[PDB]
């Protein structure tokens, strides 16, 4: 258990010889280089499990030096590891390996291969302090570390301006929101004097016996860093142009990584916000809207990533829908079983469009069955796990138990949405699919495409996670309740593909009445732009940005502090106009001046 | 006994650098770099023989080495020298950032190269002059004598694309900033002399004891006044701020100037070691208007990086909201925010000397810097645009980097002390990555927007990418290890907290 530093290492070192190498070293060195240090990191994580299980599950600190010391502050380079931390590390170092093989088959012949690979490298280094971190402000350190890696690798083709500009506002509210997380990290320090997880629990009741409001406030700010994160309300936005970036980048942040931070600050921080039991049901309710508007969006978009995006935001909601309720097992169970399902989805898209052309409308393609159906059929199960279709597939199971521990705490309303969201899921997913690959044609990756294959079905439902001990348990329910909710949920998922069966799968006129309708045309321009956030996040902030920006270039203030120079000049001038080189004035002006000394003399004597 | 040596080592190497160029063009650099590497060993070497990690606090005053001889005995005068952590961790990042100015300015290879290593020398010697004196009237004298080289080297050394007039016109503005801003503080340490020798009868320059002095309350307040404006004309602090991006601007296209003078913070360490102990109940009722200030600069410095068309000018302003942070932690009074400061400006001060530097080699590569005729630089240079972005990202408060660290230990402290001005300046964190993010992509992403921009351009030497890389390590070791830094400056930081808050 003594080599969970190498986790961190090994990535680290691959990403400094990929970045000082330049692109210098040929592609098969640089896949070797990249590939192999995730791949060693993936080996360690699976020894670290090995004996983690074999010592019966113990929470293990493996500490290497002190970060600041000034008085009570006291930070430390501390890694820890339980259940929690060794299940998503396990599922961020293997999905990243797996990833790391299909980019290294998919970006052959790519300028910035080696540039790729060091970001990768460097994004796994920074998930992997994320989810070892014993205290906030490593954390806080893995967390800046995913968010400028994903802006890195989101506007990763420079030459073309929109991605930038979709790699900088993703930047900005992810920054947004990591800022929020500081305001956290200032009042829990503020409170309680510490930035341990342990302490923070250990002190918490005892300090915040009398008052809890600035828990609340810690708790809240919490929440904010992780819809920050996890592109949840309010700040959720940079996802669908964050799209724009290449597919494993998008396979990274939608499946390994980025989205799944602000799950693990909810769990991590479980106890702080069993104390604030208000802020946990606004998670729920966040979770449960975030999830209704992303699955309305995904509705009517018209392309494969942009559909995946919110499909990714939809499950994400269903995440957050289980914190919300207490059910953390579920929350971590529905996070790998997505993770595999979303990174195989983004593979299989990446496939179809280096399979067919340059990037297209989905209404263009059609029939794609025949040409490419390896890929077919790896939509095909990616997305009946993205709709929890029953008995096959482990997504059914994780939204089972969500669902399960939504509807056993009370929560009927979030189980209504959970329902109506799993609904709209099928129905988007199965439109996309039926779109792209129904009507008429207009070894380094096939392995994880296998992998991912086998994972999204009940092969990922069976394995267990170690979360005894970390987490508190889900509320049980009747026999008889869960089977009721179990048969609702895939009868609700059935009829989500039959209604998207009937809808997208022959020749569309329902589907283009409802759509050519003015209240249909109205309701899919909003819904097709994200509800207008964007729209409102640019007229509320952008804009007044960049008014005040344009109103100061000038800058003010210093003319402000020029002023007294030009009325130094002016008086100068005016001053320079006695002396005109008269001499009859200048007697004059000694008489005036007489005068003047005179009858201050008499009137101050 | 070694700080007069510390300081007069930059001048005799400036007196040898200027005669020695009869001997051969390519002489004085030589000269230069000797100097300042005896002067940067001697720093290193009190630093080991200090022993700051173990000193503890033990009140104002406290020297870990000291050095006095009378100057001008009439007015109790004296060149008193002393040295502590802070002043010593100032007086090595001075040697550091000369050593990289003097290798920085290697190329130029010009007909009157000595008297611009004597100018820079000189700008040395007088900054760590400055660091090192604890007598008022010699602080003074060190604080308007750093200037009249500075004022020569941009003047008659500055960017050679532009007129002369505009140079004159920049260097003008910077030295009546200066020297009306210190002659305010010339005012306030004569009117400080005065009242100690009306309350005592002994005439005294000395920091020590005009410290403990019998004063009431409104002539304190215009004495600390004028120290503050004096520093914070030097820090900047808003509105008295425009000389930077002129004289940024107007620089020197190697800038040295830049890192001899002008990015080493001689403020702020005015503000610690002066205003806070000399003045403690003026600076805690001017705490609010001070980090007001600062706020208010924060802003103005990112709205003004932001729509700055100029890499030097945005710089400038990065530095303008930097300090607005500092200032934020100079008047909390609390421990951690005093650390905190002192490792942003040892790390802004890092960092700001690579993105001048890169910004320099970027302008003897393609010889312009309006952003709006560049774009997409990543695949016409080598090594610039990855150590413009590592800089570009270390300037923005990410955790690698010890500018993080700084700011994040300045926001702690601050949200123990006063909360409101703690968020205003985070928004004010997110605005400094929003500026950093729009030069990187104003500049190295995109497409070229000019005919220079649209051809492969030369790589760096070894010496300019050793120095970057010396830079690139220094930052991130104290991102990852800044605890030497904060053991060295500890008894200091904690005495000068000790004194503000044990008298108000
Ligand atoms: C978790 C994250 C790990 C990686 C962090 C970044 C690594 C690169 C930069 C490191 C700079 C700082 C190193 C400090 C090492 C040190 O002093 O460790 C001390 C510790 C001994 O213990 P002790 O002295 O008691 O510590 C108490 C301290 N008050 O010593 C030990 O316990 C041994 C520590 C060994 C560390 C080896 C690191 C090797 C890094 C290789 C890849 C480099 C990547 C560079 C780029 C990084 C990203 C910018
Ligand atoms: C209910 C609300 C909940 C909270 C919501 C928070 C939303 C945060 C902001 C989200 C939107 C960020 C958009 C960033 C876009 C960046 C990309 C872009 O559009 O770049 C364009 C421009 C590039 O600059 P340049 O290269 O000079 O110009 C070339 C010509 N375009 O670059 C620009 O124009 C840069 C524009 C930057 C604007 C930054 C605005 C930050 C606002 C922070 C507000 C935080 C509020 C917190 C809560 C307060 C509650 C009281
Ligand atoms: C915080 C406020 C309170 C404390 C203030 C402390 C004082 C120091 C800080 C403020 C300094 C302000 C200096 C403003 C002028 C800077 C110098 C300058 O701009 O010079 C260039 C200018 C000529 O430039 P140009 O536009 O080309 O003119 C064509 C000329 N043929 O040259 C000119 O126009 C002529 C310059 C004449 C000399 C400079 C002006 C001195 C005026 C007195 C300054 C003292 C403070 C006065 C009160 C300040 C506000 C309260
Ligand atoms: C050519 C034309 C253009 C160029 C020239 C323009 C003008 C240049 C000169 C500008 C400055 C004018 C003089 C400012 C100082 C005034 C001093 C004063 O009025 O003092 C009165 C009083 C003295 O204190 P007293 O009450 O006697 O103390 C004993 C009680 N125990 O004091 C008190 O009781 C306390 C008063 C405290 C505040 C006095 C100073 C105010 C300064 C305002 C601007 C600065 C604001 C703060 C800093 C902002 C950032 C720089
Ligand atoms: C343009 C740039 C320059 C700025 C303008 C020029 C300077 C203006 C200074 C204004 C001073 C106003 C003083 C008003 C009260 C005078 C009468 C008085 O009450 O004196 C009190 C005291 C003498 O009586 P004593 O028995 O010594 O009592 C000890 C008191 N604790 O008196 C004393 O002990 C001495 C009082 C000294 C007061 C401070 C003087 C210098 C302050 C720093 C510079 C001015 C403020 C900063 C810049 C402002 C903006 C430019
Ligand atoms: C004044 C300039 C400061 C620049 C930043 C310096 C930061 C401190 C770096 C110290 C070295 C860290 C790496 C080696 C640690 C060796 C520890 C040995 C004893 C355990």
């Amino acid at each position: 258990m003594n080599m969970l530093a190498l986790t961190i290492i090994l990535p680290l070192i691959g990403f400094v010889l990929l970045a000082f190498s330049r692109g210098r070293w040929s592609e098969n060195v640089s896949a070797i280089v990249g590939v192999g240090s995730v791949g060693l990191a993936a080996l360690v994580t699976a020894f670290i499990g090995v004996d983690f299980f074999a010592n019966g599950e113990q929470t293990y600190s493996q500490p290497l030096w002190t970060w600041m010391s000034v008085g009570d502050f006291n930070i430390g380079f501390n890694l820890v590891l339980d259940g929690l931390s060794l299940t998503m590390l396990s599922v961020v170092t293997g999905v990243g390996f797996l990833i790391h093989m299909y980019a290294s088959w998919y970006m052959r012949g790519e300028e910035g291969y080696s540039r790729f690979f060091a970001y990768t490298n460097l994004f796994i280094a920074s998930m992997v302090v994320l989810v070892l971190a014993d205290n906030l402000l490593l954390m806080y350190l893995g967390w800046e570390g995913v968010g400028l890696c994903s802006y890195l690798l989101i506007g990763f083709y420079y030459t073309d301006p929109k991605n930038g500009a979709a790699a900088m506002k993703a930047f900005v509210v992810t920054r947004v929101g990591d800022v929020f997380l500081a305001f956290a990290l200032f009042i829990l320090y503020n409170e309680l004097g510490t930035l341990n997880f342990r302490e923070m629990v250990e002190l918490a009741p005892a300090h915040f016996a009398d008052g809890n409001n600035m828990l609340m406030w810690a708790t809240l700010m919490l929440l904010g860093g992780a819809v920050g994160k996890s592109a949840q309300l309010p700040l959720q936005t940079w996802l669908a142009d964050a799209m724009a970036g290449p597919t494993p980048v998008s396979a990274l942040i939608h499946a390994a990584t980025m989205v799944t931070a602000g799950v693990y600050l909810i769990a991590r921080t479980h106890g702080l916000f069993l104390m604030t039991p208000e802020v946990l049901h606004l998670v729920g309710i966040v979770g449960a809207v975030t999830l209704l508007l992303a699955g309305f969006a995904a509705l009517v978009q018209t392309d494969i990533k942009r559909v995946l995006a919110y499909s990714t935001m939809s499950q994400i909601g269903y995440m957050f829908l289980a914190l919300g309720v207490q059910a953390w097992d579920a929350a971590i169970f529905h996070l790998m079983t997505h993770a595999f399902f979303k990174a195989l989805l983004f593979l299989a898209s990446g496939s179809v469009i280096l399979a067919c052309h340059h990037e297209q409308n989905i209404f263009k393609m059609g029939g794609l069955r025949k040409s490419i159906p390896l890929v077919y059929l790896c939509f095909l199960v990616g997305g009946a796990a993205l709709s929890a279709l029953p008995l096959v597939t482990a997504g059914f199971f994780s939204k089972d138990e969500i669902l399960a521990g939504a509807m056993a705490n009370g929560h009927i309303n979030l189980m209504v949405a959970g329902l109506v969201g799993a609904f709209m899921t099928s129905l988007y997913t199965f439109r996309m699919i039926f779109i792209v690959f129904h009507g008429k044609e207009q070894v380094t990756h096939s392995l994880p495409l296998i992998v991912l294959l086998i994972l999204s079905t009940f092969v990922g439902a069976l394995i267990v996670p170690p979360l005894q001990g970390v987490l508190p348990q889900t509320t049980e329910l009747a026999h008889g309740s869960m089977l009721t909710l179990e048969i609702t949920s895939g009868v609700v998922a059935v009829v989500g593909i039959l209604l998207a069966a009937w809808l997208w799968l022959g020749k569309r006129t329902l589907v283009t009445s409802i759509a050519n309708s003015a209240p249909g045309r109205l309701l899919g321009t909003w819904w097709y732009n994200a509800w207008g956030f964007d729209w409102l996040y640019d007229k509320v902030f952008v804009k007044p940005f960049l008014g005040i920006a344009w109103l100061l270039k000038r800058d003010p203030l210093n003319s402000m502090m020029n002023i007294p120079a030009v009325l130094s000049r002016f008086a100068g001038k005016g001053l320079l106009l006695s002396e005109n080189g008269y001499l009859r004035w200048y007697v004059a002006s000694m008489s005036i001046g007489a005068v003047v000394v005179l009858a201050l003399l008499m009137v101050l004597r | 006994m070694l700080l007069p040596w510390l300081i007069l080592i930059p001048f005799i190497g400036g007196f040898l650098c200027w005669q020695t160029e009869r001997f051969g063009v390519k002489v004085p650099r030589w000269i230069a770099l000797i100097t300042m590497g005896l002067t940067l060993a001697l720093s290193l070497q009190l630093w080991l023989q200090g022993g700051y990690s173990l000193t503890q606090s033990a009140g104002i005053p406290q020297w870990q080495s000291e050095f006095d001889m009378p100057w001008i005995p009439r007015f109790g005068i004296s060149i008193h020298l002393a040295i502590d952590g802070l002043s010593l961790l100032m007086v090595v990042l001075t040697g550091l950032l000369g050593v990289l100015a003097v290798l920085c300015s290697w190329k130029e290879i010009e007909k009157y190269q000595g008297f611009f290593h004597l100018n820079l020398m000189w700008i040395l010697g007088g900054v760590i002059g400055v660091f090192l004196a604890i007598d008022m009237f010699l602080f003074f004298f060190f604080w308007e004598m750093m200037l009249v080289p500075m004022y020569f080297l941009i003047a008659l050394w500055g960017h050679k694309a532009s007129d002369g007039k505009t140079r004159i016109t920049a260097a003008t503005k910077f030295f009546i900033y200066t020297q009306a801003s210190g002659l305010v503080m010339l005012i306030a340490i004569l009117a400080l002399v005065f009242v100690h020798y009306n309350a005592t009868g002994v005439w005294t320059f000395n920091y020590e004891e005009l410290l403990n002095t019998p004063m009431s309350s409104g002539v304190e307040y215009l004495l600390m006044l004028g120290f503050f404006i004096a520093f914070a004309v030097k820090m900047p602090v808003v509105p008295l701020h425009g000389w930077l991006p002129d004289a940024h601007s107007q620089a020197p296209t190697a800038g040295s100037v830049d890192l001899a003078g002008i990015l080493l913070k001689t403020a702020a360490y005015g503000l610690l070691r002066f205003s806070l102990p000399l003045f403690p109940n003026a600076s805690a009722e001017f705490a609010p208007i001070a980090m007001w200030l600062g706020v208010i600069g924060i802003f103005y410095g990112a709205w003004m990086a932001f729509a700055q068309t100029d890499i030097k000018r945005l710089i400038a302003y990065t530095s303008v909201s930097h300090m607005g942070f500092v200032l934020i932690a100079i008047y909390t009074g609390s421990q951690l925010a005093y650390q905190g400061a002192v490792i942003q400006m040892i790390a802004h001060g890092l960092s700001a000397a690579g993105l001048f530097i890169l910004c320099g080699q970027l302008y003897e590569r393609i010889h312009t810097r309006d952003m709006r005729m560049m774009g997409g630089l990543w695949s016409k240079m080598k090594w610039l645009p990855a150590l413009s972005l590592f800089f570009a990202v270390a300037t923005l408060g990410m955790p690698g980097t010890g500018n993080f660290v700084g700011e994040f230990m300045i926001l702690f402290g601050s949200f123990q002390v006063v909360p409101v001005i703690t968020v205003i300046s985070t928004f004010g964190l997110v605005f400094a990555s929003v500026y950093s993010l729009a030069m990187l992509h104003r500049a190295y992403f995109g497409k070229a927007k000019s005919q220079i921009a649209s051809q492969e351009l030369p790589g760096m030497s070894l010496r300019e990418l050793f120095m970057i890389l010396l830079l690139v390590v220094l930052l991130v070791l104290l991102g990852f290890y800044p605890q030497p830094i904060l053991d060295t400056s500890h008894s200091a930081i904690g005495n000068i907290q000790q004194w503000f808050v044990n008298s108000v």
